[PDB]
RNA sequence: GAGGGUGCUUGUACACCCAUAGGGUGAGGUUAAGAAUUACACUCACUAAGUGUGAACAACACAUACAACUUGUGGGAUAUACGCU
DNA sequence: GTCGTTAGTTGTGGGACTAAAGGATATCGTGAACCGAAAAATTAGTGTAACGGGTATCCCACAACGCTAG
DNA sequence: CTAGCGACTAATTTTTCGGTTCACGGTCCCACAACTAACGAC
């Protein structure tokens, strides 16, 4: 579980790896998946902040 | 400020019908809009009333290592955190036709 | 949120006091917690995300243990039995997210 | 601009002024020099300070906010600046 | 008989190939010699004690009466 | 109302490494360039 860790230098993305204490991947398919429910609020808060 | 001692809305999270969430715009985006604005309007009346009370039983303890037990302080935070969140009245508002909205782009 | 019920009550000031108080695991922080699980759903997540059935909202309630309980019913939505899948948990912040 | 005067005493600040006040001088002793004159951390002393009334450098009346208000006398001791080696 | 045109190959080149976790590696071959650069280490040179008044502060102790007669 | 009375800092030197110089026996699919066999004109 993570709220807050490690981010990449490069991309300033979190990381990926328990190791790491990184956070999970939301990747395309899981941005369709918002997209077709509708939720603009939660695709903005998981794709910026 | 609405009675927070007397409010209907749902502690937690319930099945609400979509049909009635949306009767009254024609959209449940719309609604879903309207209701988040005034439970941000919601969160912050509730934030000013609760910075109020507890600036009552504001003990001036300079130290801050140690831990202080204020038990009024421990009292008012719980009867604010029992309270249905700030988005649960604002359904609440909405089902009950006390949310008043309008569209700039369209009234202009 | 745990840390803003914890400077709420008097019990903190700051945020690192509060963080090493949720980090020793008091009584304090699941009596915290109990009320502060209640209206935040959690977007559960098994990929690969097929449908838009994948990414569903669950209530959360505290549990003993290491492991997600997922309702039986939604398991045909996220084609997930239980010899081993693994689920995401993702938690919305913003009001309109909720 | 410090520092001050009046606003009971102390501290802060405050209105009104004085303020080259770490200055402007006067006298006495002493020293140096041919004199003018200079000199002394040598001694003593004088000179500035709210508004109005009032001839007046007479007198009287008026004049900001907070906090505090147990001092005085003496002894022991230390240090600062100056002078001599 | 000869030259441009069109369509159908034919060979060749450029572009795709779920999602979730994790995520350790090993990495040859040698030619000489002198000069310059700067970074570092080693060496050479100077030193107080109490006193006069006069006065700023400290600690330390004590006082701050009561009665009688002209 | 007053008086009597109980050793540190600066200057100079020296040395290892780098620079320089000399210089013989898989797949499937979609385009693009040839390209050629046949067809039509002078
Ligand atoms: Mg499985």
């Amino acid at each position: 579980a993570r709220s807050i860790g490690p981010y990449s230098l490069i991309t300033q993305q979190p990381l990926g790896g328990k190791a790491q204490f990184g956070g999970q991947r939301f990747g395309e398919m899981e941005v369709w998946a918002l997209e077709a429910y509708g939720a603009s609020a939660t695709l903005r808060e998981i794709l910026t902040v | 400020m609405q009675d927070l001692k007397n409010t209907k809305a749902p502690v937690s999270t319930a099945t609400l019908n979509r049909n009635e969430f949306d009767s009254k715009t024609g959209n449940i985006y719309e609604a879903i809009s309207i209701a988040s604005k005034r439970a941000v309007q919601i969160n912050s009346d509730i934030k000013k009333e609760l910075l109020e009370k507890l600036e009552e039983f504001a003990t001036y303890s300079d130290s801050l290592e140690e831990v202080f037990e204020n038990k009024e302080q421990i009292e008012v935070s719980k009867f604010y955190e029992k309270l249905p969140k700030p988005h649960a009245l604002a359904v609440q508002e909405w089902l009950e036709d006390k949310i008043y909205y309008r569209n700039t782009e369209k009234d202009a | 949120f745990i840390i803003r019920k914890l400077i709420e009550r008097g019990i903190v000031k700051t945020v690192k006091s509060a963080k090493k108080i949720i980090d020793k695991k008091e009584p304090v922080v699941w009596d915290i917690l109990e009320n502060v699980l209640k209206g935040h759903p959690v977007l559960l997540n098994r990929a690969p995300t097929l449908h838009r059935l994948g990414i569903q909202a669950f209530q959360p309630k505290l549990i003993e243990g290491k492991a997600i309980r997922l309702h039986p019913l939604a398991c045909t939505a996220f084609n997930a039995d239980f010899d081993g899948d693994q689920m995401a948990v993702h938690l919305p912040l913003g009001p309109e997210a909720i």
